[PDB]
């Protein structure tokens, strides 16, 4: 082995699931409620159309 | 009325399949920390 | 490589403290869209109540319900407060600090909403009345709708910023 | 995954089945009986009239 | 509560990694304290 | 009776919500006492 105080390839990892859960939060939300827009962290625009 | 339902609208079909890749991809992800985790052991035996 | 924990632990508080500012704009931005739906409330009882239709004893629990709207919108303006601040109760910037380095901050600005500010402060429909009611209150819920907009790019960048220091992190 | 204590997710589910739930009754009871006014919290000066 | 939640959690996914590279490294510790025990041997044959 | 009803209500969506959690914690509590019980092993290790 070559790395043994630290676990980069975890942080990694730990990155792209901590990106996932952007876009899992967000989808599930967007699914419960009717509305798209959803309190607009999204289009700003739009919502106010 | 028809014009509110373009901009906003959940359209269930795109977020359904957006769900779903995205439980597998967290699932993904934590099962390969798992063998993340699992990997560093070697240092032991190369000890002894 | 202790110069490389010190900037690692610097970035780590400068993402909480994005966080913080990232729940501090969603609270607020939630009070103001609550605030809103009152304003259109306002508007659709008063564009009946705009008819010469109703007599002159109908103007004057219109009113009532108007006041009782007004009243209630000064109050989710004063009560709303994040952590021992309001937000809404003076103009003025909060500032986050999501740089290690000293100086490197984000604004974050909050302007002062209550009934006075969105305008008429003195809305009457049973006389005098209000000269414009309508478009009065237009320019009153265009004004939250643009506040709302600003609060949107601000959640956006800190989302941003949080995603960089946690790459910038894990690569340093 | 990082959601532990605070299930926030599904609380903002909960929380938009509440809002759903409110239009649900108003629009049963106002369903059920032939006024749509419906004791009028609604539209006082309408009932009135 | 979505906010308290930032600041009060336990994050599993970076808690466990630590346990187990503290783990590792305990198991190396005493391996090589045992290993170090062993050096102050050679004395005896210098002895005799 | 909608007064009654207002101070005790179930309203399952979040007890049950909050009991998932609960085993939830309760498992998780149970598998990391399993690994605290494993912990002072190798101190038998440790003797020779």
């Amino acid at each position: 082995a070559q790395v043994i105080n630290t676990n980069s390839l975890s942080l990694i990892t730990q990155n792209n699931i901590n990106k996932n859960q952007s876009a899992l939060s967000s989808s599930i939300e967007r699914l419960s409620s009717g509305l798209r827009i959803n309190s607009a962290k999204d289009d700003a625009a739009g919502q106010a159309i | 009325s028809e014009a509110q339902s373009r901009i906003q609208d959940a359209d269930y079909a795109t977020e359904v399949s957006n769900m779903s890749k995205a439980q597998i991809i967290q699932q993904a992800g934590n099962s390969v920390l798992a063998k993340a985790n699992q990997v560093p052991q070697q240092v032991l035996s190369l000890l002894q | 490589a202790n110069r490389f924990t010190s900037n690692i632990k610097g970035l780590t508080q400068a993402a909480r403290n994005a966080n913080d500012g990232i729940s501090v704009a969603q609270t607020t931005e939630g009070a103001l869209s609550e605030i809103n739906n009152n304003l259109q409330r306002i508007r659709e009882l008063t564009v009946q109540a705009s008819t010469g239709t109703n007599s002159d004893s109908d103007l004057d629990s219109i009113q009532d319900e108007i006041k009782s709207r007004l009243d209630e919108i000064d109050r989710v303006s004063g009560q709303t407060q994040f952590n021992g601040v309001n937000v809404l109760a003076k103009d003025g910037s909060m500032k986050i600090q999501v740089g290690a380095n000293d100086g490197q901050t984000i604004t974050i600005d909050l302007k002062k909403i209550d009934s006075d500010t969105l305008g008429l402060n003195g809305f009457n429909v049973n006389g005098e009345s209000t000269s414009d009611p309508l478009a009065a209150l237009d320019d009153a819920i265009s004004q939250i709708d643009k506040f709302r907009s600003s609060l949107g790019a601000v959640q956006n960048r800190l989302d941003s910023a949080v995603t960089n220091l946690n790459n910038t992190t894990t690569n340093l």
